[PDB]
């Protein structure tokens, strides 16, 4: 199946320390990751009944934003699956370690 | 291949290499004449060697 | 008492105040006046390095509703409503045929 390609973030999604967590930090020596989420959750709109479509900005911190990127390996359709197939014995082959 | 040669060189891997010299010596060696025998597998054996 | 109890020596932002405490702090010390004490001597007496464990997640499983009016397996009924069923012993059906 002449795909032999795949469209891909170019960059990790970035989690950094916030001065919110910062405090907790150093006070309590606990951080939560994503801090504004849980105080947006319970301070703003206490109610907010539990839906899938409301927490999918949530639960994806900044991964569907990222840029995307031509990526070089073949797939093949197992039935309705289209899934990746490659190796990675050259890149231990240049080092002279057991794949 | 890397995989046989991967652990370095001991006296049982060489004496495995040794072997593999035989089976491989008496197999595929002449193989073009071998091809005849074969009848419908004309291209992809030879295509594979 | 003990040295250590309650004594967290996280780097907490003090507040500076004017009164003065060492006013015999450390025969106060030697006897035990106040409790959970501890004396950092001045090679340890620095900033702490800080330390903290984090709450990677919060996920609840979301249970979605399942009609059997949109299921294919009432393909193979008819569903009428019918607003009184207790008021009903039996129904019936009859079937009349010529040949």
């Amino acid at each position: 199946e002449a795909d032999n390609q795949i469209m891909g973030p170019s960059s990790y999604a970035s989690f950094v320390v916030r001065g919110e967590n910062l405090v907790t930090a150093v006070s309590y020596g606990r951080v939560m990751r994503t801090f504004e989420h849980f105080m947006a959750r319970i301070v703003d709109s206490p109610e907010k009944a539990g839906s899938t479509k409301s927490d999918l900005p949530a639960v994806a911190a900044g991964v569907e934003d990222q840029p995307r990127v031509p990526i070089s390996a073949a797939v093949i359709k197992l039935g309705n699956h289209a899934v990746a197939v490659e190796s990675l014995q050259k890149m231990y082959n240049d080092t002279q370690s057991p794949y | 291949d890397p995989t046989f040669t991967e652990r370095g060189f001991s006296k049982t891997v060489k004496s495995d290499l040794i072997a593999m010299f035989k089976r491989h010596l008496l197999e595929h060696s002449f193989f073009l004449d071998r091809a005849e025998n074969m009848g419908s597998g004309f291209s992809q054996y030879v295509r594979s060697r | 008492m003990a040295s250590n109890e309650g004594v967290e020596n996280r780097p907490f932002p003090y507040l500076t105040v004017d009164a003065d405490l060492l006013s015999n702090l450390r025969q106060s010390a030697a006897e035990g006046l106040f409790h959970s004490f501890d004396l950092l001597v001045g090679k340890d007496a620095r900033e702490a390095g800080i330390k903290f464990e984090v709450l990677l997640g919060v996920y609840t499983n979301a249970i979605q509703y399942v009609r059997f009016l949109e299921t294919a397996l009432a393909v193979s009924c008819v569903n009428t409503e019918f607003k009184d069923l207790s008021r009903m012993t039996d129904g019936k059906i009859q079937f009349r045929i010529s040949v």
